[PDB]
């Protein structure tokens, strides 16, 4: 006789409000707009650390907490800082980097379109999941959740034996950047 | 929809830029995050793990661009003494 | 809400509250005033 | 001090009338001096001039960047 | 065999091929080593 | 016409011709890195373009011979 179907809030175990989600989208959005757009080199790094910054922390809120700080601790942590020594170093005259910007706008509208139209078709369903609106569901398993591992360790599980070839290549990527980059800056001896 | 906003921002600082090699380097990596930012949201979609390790190597390739390329840009600006394009 | 976030908050107010009183008490005299 | 109050306004509408029975700087032996030659001297040090305001260099002394050495590879 | 409109068809080419050379006006404009601005 | 209008139109004219337009195609390129990056997302565009509207090959053509004399025009 009432509705079957019965729908209350949660009064403990929560979660997150999805509002965050446009916020840290809208941020990251703005932060990158400065990028492409400061004067100064030193500004645009900052606006760089940034939008590192909302990105994993869009990440950390939906879950995936080991990359989310891997992103804070390699980007942030350190390649920010190496663009932040050499710039910091380098002589920069920061008018010799403005070019004139009010011409490119007719290009920035055409190849906004273009790719904007093209490439939104080739996302798949789930990712733009986002008047009746659809909600996901979610239930309990027990078998599933006898011993969960977090992320790390599912990744630790597979990464170093069944994908193990992919830790051998990337050893040498890190290992060329090492004997390349010491090879072309310094002085021997 | 983010990451295909993020990507056009790096693609834009390729449009908007005629004198900037350093914001050429930055774009590089905007565009990388986007990258890897989408096979992360793919991932949780999918329960899968290969799209969390993918990101991973993404993520150590691209710091190792940033020591290539910065250190490539510092052997040029030595003989140079400026990164500046004269136009 | 969560811990982890009524943390930043109150961390972010106590930040804030140092910055007023050095605006507010702190005397502020308008004054404020190349090589390779 | 804020600058501005209710009778400081009011000020603002008034101009300046030279009192023509007043004596002036003359009458001292002295001569004013306007405020034009003076303002480069009194806003000096409120001019914020780094190494990134500068002007972009000519082709000229682009050359003689070429007969340094920008990085120290040895140290 | 089926008439086509012809008037129709060969504003479709105008649009396709003249839209692209807008955008090759659109390089153009951006390679420009003044400041030309966006109307030109 | 031995000397005349068989050599003009012909290899006189061929070389007249594509010397001009060589000359014009490689004063495009100029070592500028960011002039090079926007004829690469140039070049990408016309890419996607072409294989997602699925365009007339015609249609190509048309702009691949349209370019070819513009360049053989200078200035
Ligand atoms: C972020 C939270 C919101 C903001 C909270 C903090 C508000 C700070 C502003 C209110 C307090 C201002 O603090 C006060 O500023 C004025 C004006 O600069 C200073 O005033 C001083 O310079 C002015 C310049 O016009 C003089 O006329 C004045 O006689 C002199 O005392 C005071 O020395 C300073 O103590
Ligand atoms: C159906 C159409 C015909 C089919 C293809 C026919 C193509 C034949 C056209 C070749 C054009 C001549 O090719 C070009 O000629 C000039 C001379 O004119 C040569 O130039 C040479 O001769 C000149 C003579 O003063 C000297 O400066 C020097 O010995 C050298 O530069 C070039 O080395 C050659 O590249
Ligand atoms: C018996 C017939 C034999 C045919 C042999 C094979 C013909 C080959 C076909 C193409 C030959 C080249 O054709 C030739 O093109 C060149 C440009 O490249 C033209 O060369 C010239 O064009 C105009 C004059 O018309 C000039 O103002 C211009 O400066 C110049 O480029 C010739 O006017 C044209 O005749």
């Amino acid at each position: 006789s009432q509705i079957s179907l019965l729908l209350l809030k949660e009064i403990y175990t929560n979660g997150s409000t999805h509002i965050m989600l446009d916020i840290l989208s809208v941020l990251a959005v703005i932060s990158g707009i400065c990028v492409i757009i400061s004067k100064n080199p030193i500004v645009s790094v900052l606006h760089l650390i940034g939008l590192f910054a909302y990105v994993s922390f869009y990440l950390i809120l939906i879950g995936l907490n080991f990359v989310g700080l891997s992103y804070l601790i390699v980007y942030i942590g350190a390649v920010s800082i190496l663009f932040l020594f050499i710039l910091m170093l380098i002589n920069i005259r920061t008018s010799e980097l403005q070019s004139n910007t009010s011409n490119s706008i007719p290009l920035t509208i055409l190849v906004g379109i273009i790719i904007s139209s093209f490439l939104f078709k080739m996302l798949p369903y789930g990712v733009i999941i986002s008047k009746n609106d659809l909600f996901f569901i979610t239930s309990k398993i027990w078998d599933g959740a006898l011993a969960e591992n977090n992320h790390i360790s599912s990744i630790g599980n597979i990464m170093y034996t069944n994908y193990n070839v992919w830790l051998i290549l990337a050893s040498f990527i890190l290992l060329l950047a090492m004997v390349g980059a010491i090879v072309i800056t310094i002085k021997p001896r | 929809n983010i990451t295909l906003i993020l990507f056009l921002i790096g693609i834009l600082g390729f449009v908007l830029n005629r004198k900037n090699i350093i914001l050429m380097l930055i774009s590089i990596e905007i565009m990388l995050l986007s990258i890897t930012f989408l096979i992360l949201l793919s991932s949780l979609n999918m329960d899968d793990i290969i799209g969390q390790t993918y990101a991973i190597y993404i993520i150590v390739v691209a710091g190792a661009e940033s020591a290539i390329g910065l250190g490539i840009l510092v052997a040029f600006y030595r003989l140079r003494g400026s990164i500046a394009i004269e136009y | 809400m969560s811990a982890m976030s009524i943390y930043i908050i109150f961390v972010s107010i106590i930040a804030i509250l140092f910055l007023a009183i050095d605006l507010i008490f702190a005397p502020h005299n308008p004054y404020k005033e190349q090589s390779r | 001090d804020t600058g501005l109050s209710r009778d400081q306004v009011e000020r603002e509408f008034h101009d300046q009338v030279i009192d023509p029975t007043a004596k002036t700087f003359k009458d001292l032996g002295m001569e004013p001096t306007d405020i034009s030659k003076w303002t480069y001297h009194y806003l000096l040090p409120y001019r914020p001039s780094t190494y990134y305001d500068l002007p972009p260099s000519t082709e000229k002394e682009m050359r003689e960047e070429r007969k340094y050495l920008h990085v120290l590879d040895d140290q | 065999y089926h008439p086509k409109d012809a008037v129709h068809l060969g504003l479709k080419g105008a649009a396709v091929v003249g839209g692209i050379g807008l955008l090759f006006a659109a390089v153009r404009t951006s390679l420009a080593r003044k400041n030309v601005g966006p109307w030109a | 016409l031995d000397k005349g209008s068989i050599e003009l139109f012909g290899p006189y004219g061929l070389e007249r011709g594509l010397v001009k337009l060589s000359k014009n195609i490689s004063s495009l390129s100029t070592s500028h890195v960011t002039t090079y990056a926007l004829y690469i997302l140039v070049g990408f565009i016309l890419y996607l373009i072409y294989n997602n509207l699925l365009l007339d090959y015609s249609y190509l053509l048309l702009i691949i011979i349209l370019l070819l004399l513009l360049m053989m025009i200078g200035e």
